[PDB]
């Protein structure tokens, strides 16, 4: 016989994926064509991911996106999982860049913008598609830009960084390789940069035959620039691929920029109206950076004490020079000093806290990671929690909870 | 003339209302009320939710008013005394402020209708609403006349429009004529909070010799003494306590009787103050329109 | 250019940037309302941004998020 699931028949192999190979679909009674993935349970039962599969099926399931690649259903079987995805032909960026040479700017400023929307999806989706490469990217018919692996991608928490580090060297940012934590959002724009690197010059801004050298010369913010292009596409790459992931550029940041203005269809980014959308988003949503500038009329119950005035030290947490476990023993006398009970998860540094509200039968828990700020000095962070009528605070439990925590651990 | 102003406030919840990223202080009822006004110019907030350690509840809510009235209550004179304001605490001000009268703090829910808030606003006689989410017990925002009103004339559409806005406010009798509340320029800026305690009005249009008004000094106004900390002396004129800001306004907004109730409320939430003076050529003082004659205007009309 | 590389097993883990960028000593602008901040990253959302206490009360604050909203909840208890 053949195998088949549901109304789509298998056949010929289109890869090996990131865990299990992918083949494409054929209607019994139609013929249409989709890519289904097939990841074998003997072979992702070896591995031990209870969570990871979960939420990575749950994401791409609402997914719609013209240029992310739309997971239509999802067939399971005590045999292997397989996911049915929308099937186009043109196979990656990496083999459409490599067989047309080096892409020019009327052609790359179209694609750059495609990716960069489906990526901007996500992002604003809360989810970060961490191995961003040509050899992912797929193309239709029409040669248009489509967003494949969503494997190594991973689901973003509130107050919550990611840890881990995968995939292959070259498109790795220069914090991620390090083993640094991380955001999510900036790993993807510097790994968008040397997309657009390679859509440009067709060669990669960081490559070397052996590792760390490679490694070296990521964390280095100094590439090879070619005279091929314009200097604007170089502003954009620099401030792009900027070492510094707090000098990096934003999703925003791009979308400001000049050479990724022209030429761009509003279809992508989900956008007199104008000016009248101005107060829809403006000062009363929202406020703006400082604007050297004309003077504005400045809210009149902002004025009295702005006029008066032309100090405000804010700092994070609580923060000592005491050693590492020297410390948490110091703290956690403390801890254990009130009511307040502690169930420590992995990390020796990271503990988590909880506490039954003295007043009422209401519970409000938090998160304590002690991090290092340099050589001689470490920090401790006082996180917020979630869980799914009433006299008291959720908001305020928290503080004041932090606070006697933080009484004892002072005076 | 309630067929769209008044319905569109009970279909929109006051979820709309609170601004993307907003930033709310609290303050505890063991805390000194000295520290409390010295961090609301600090913070840029005119309103504070107060919250007690003991209930771990909300128990009211602390306004520039409240620093008025303490300032206008306990006082001897300016070089004399700085003594009753220091040691006093939120708490311990809050039993000789419901030693004449208690009142509850109110609340509204998120989710409740923009006409529910409206009529806690007019039916409270207050200017500050917090929204508190019932779920968490997490305040949110602080509602304002101002924010209601921007927020009525930028959403509402153009559609059902023509009819009752158009007709003149010396028509419409909105606003009170009858006694105006009122500072000269040389009053001290002490009587200007004994009016202010008098009267539950929100400003006091300045006048001259004349009558005209050369300025106004609203209740916000008053926060700056706190600011600036010269609230020590309280024996200087209202023209000499918004001598600080004098080289920084345009001048005060006001209107004309016969100008259209439209035209009025466009500049209002343009300017982004609470009320209007309307005065005649001479500049005299007729009556006085403030957001809450507006948003009682629209509730019933 | 094959294949995928190794990660960072050196703790305590060493504090993100992210993290050090608060809001609240952010400025905004001239024209909008004092009660404004910019739409906050939601990485620093839960976390606690306590205030150095030059003050005998303790002043301590952090940035919640409602369903689409954010506020940021600035407390001043007495020590
Ligand atoms: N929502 C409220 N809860 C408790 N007290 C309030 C509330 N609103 C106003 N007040 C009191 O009234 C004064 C503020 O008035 P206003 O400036 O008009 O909002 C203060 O003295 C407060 O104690
Ligand atoms: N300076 C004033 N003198 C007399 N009445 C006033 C004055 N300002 C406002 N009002 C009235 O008080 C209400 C507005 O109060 P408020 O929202 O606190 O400014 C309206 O009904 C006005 O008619
Ligand atoms: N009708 C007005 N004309 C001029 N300035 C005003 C007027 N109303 C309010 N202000 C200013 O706005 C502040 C008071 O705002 P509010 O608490 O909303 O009435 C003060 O700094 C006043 O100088």
């Amino acid at each position: 016989g053949s195998v088949k699931i549901g109304h789509y028949i298998l056949g010929d192999t289109l890869g090996v994926g990131t865990f299990g190979k992918v083949k494409v679909g054929k209607h019994e009674l139609t013929g249409h064509k989709v890519a289904v993935k097939i990841l074998n349970r003997q072979k992702i039962r070896s591995l031990d991911v209870v969570g990871k599969i979960r939420r990575e099926i749950q994401n791409l399931k609402l997914f719609r996106h013209p240029h992310i690649i739309k997971l239509y259903q999802v067939i399971s079987t005590p045999s292997d999982i397989f996911m049915v995805m929308e099937y186009v032909s043109g196979g990656e960026l990496f083999d459409y860049i490599c067989k047309n040479g080096r892409l020019d700017e009327k052609e790359s400023r179209r694609l750059f913008q495609q990716i960069l929307s489906g990526v901007d999806y996500c992002h604003r989706h809360m989810v970060v598609h961490r191995d961003l490469k040509p050899e992912n990217v797929l193309l239709d018919a029409h040669m248009n830009a489509k967003i494949a692996d969503f494997g190594l991608s991973n689901m973003m928490s509130d107050g919550e960084f990611l840890r881990t580090s995968c995939g292959s060297p070259n498109y790795a940012a220069p914090e991620v390789i390090s083993g640094r934590l991380y955001a999510g959002p900036e790993v993807d724009i510097w790994s968008s940069g040397v997309i657009l690197y390679a859509l440009l010059c067709g060669t990669l801004p960081f490559d070397d035959d052996h590792v760390p050298t490679l490694f070296k010369k990521i964390c280095d913010g100094i590439f090879y620039t070619p005279q091929y292009l314009n200097p604007s596409v170089i502003s954009l790459l620099k401030h792009m691929l900027q070492v510094d992931p707090m000098k990096r550029a934003s999703i925003k940041d791009i979308r400001e920029h000049e050479w990724f203005k022209q030429d761009l269809p509003k279809y992508l980014f989900p956008e007199i109206d104008n000016r009248r959308i101005m107060n829809e988003a403006k000062d009363f949503y929202l406020a703006t950076s400082p604007p050297d500038h004309h003077l504005t009329r400045p809210h009149p119950e902002r004025v009295p004490f702005l006029v008066a005035e032309t100090r405000k030290a804010k700092w994070h947490l609580g923060i000592r020079s005491q050693s590492r476990p020297n410390d948490i023993m110091a703290e956690v006398c403390r801890a254990i000093k009130q009511l307040d009970y502690e169930w420590k998860v992995v990390n020796p540094y990271y503990l988590r806290v909880r506490r039954k509200n003295p007043v009422t039968s209401t519970y409000s828990k938090m998160s304590l990671q002690l991090y290092q700020v340099d050589s001689r000095t470490y920090l401790l962070d006082f996180r917020s929690i979630d869980d799914g009528p009433r006299p008291g605070s959720h908001t305020i439990e928290f503080f004041e909870m932090c606070a006697n925590l933080i009484k004892i651990l002072a005076q | 003339n309630n067929s769209v102003y008044t319905s569109f406030m009970k279909s929109h919840r006051c979820y709309d209302l609170i601004p993307t990223s907003s930033k709310l202080v609290v303050f505890d009822t063991s805390l000194q009320v000295k520290k409390a006004f010295f961090a609301l110019v600090t913070n840029g907030v005119r309103a504070a939710p107060l919250w007690d350690s003991k209930k771990q509840s909300f128990v009211g809510m602390l306004t520039i008013t409240d620093f008025i009235n303490i300032l206008h209550r306990y006082y001897k004179s300016a070089l004399v005394q700085i003594y009753e304001l220091e040691e006093h605490k939120i708490e311990t001000w809050r039993e000789v402020y419901l030693q004449d009268s208690f009142k509850p703090l109110v609340c509204i829910s998120p989710n409740a209708s923009l006409f529910d808030a409206v009529s806690s606003l007019i039916r409270n006689k207050i200017h500050r609403l917090p929204v508190i989410d019932p779920e968490s017990g997490n305040t949110l925002y602080i509602l304002t006349h101002k924010r209601i009103l921007k927020f009525l004339k930028l959403f509402i559409t153009e559609f059902p429009k023509p009819e009752f806005m158009s007709k003149s406010l010396e028509e419409l009798q909105i606003g009170t004529y009858a006694n105006i509340a009122m500072v000269r320029t040389t009053t001290p800026v002490y009587v200007a909070l004994g009016i202010f305690v008098q009267h539950r009005v929100s400003a006091l249009p300045v006048v001259d010799e004349k009558g005209r008004v050369v300025d106004i000094y609203s209740k916000f106004d008053v926060i700056n003494l706190a600011a600036e900390k010269t609230y020590n002396n309280l024996d200087v004129s209202v023209t000499k306590a918004l001598q600080h800001r004098s080289h920084y306004f345009e001048g005060v907004l006001k209107c004309y009787l016969h100008e259209t109730l439209e035209t009025i409320i466009n500049r209002l939430v343009e300017a982004e103050v609470h009320r209007l003076v309307v005065v005649d050529e001479n500049d005299v003082v007729k009556g006085i329109v403030s957001l809450s004659d507006i948003l009682q205007a629209l509730v019933l009309t | 250019y094959a294949f995928r590389s190794e990660e960072r097993f050196k703790s305590p883990p060493i504090l993100p940037p992210h993290l050090l960028q608060v809001i609240l000593n952010k400025d905004t602008n001239i024209s909008c309302d004092p009660a404004l901040l910019p739409e906050p990253n939601h990485v620093m959302l839960n976390h606690l941004y306590a205030l150095s206490i030059k003050d005998s009360v303790m002043v301590l604050s952090a940035t919640h998020r409602y369903k689409k909203k954010y506020v940021t909840t600035l407390l001043y208890k007495p020590i």
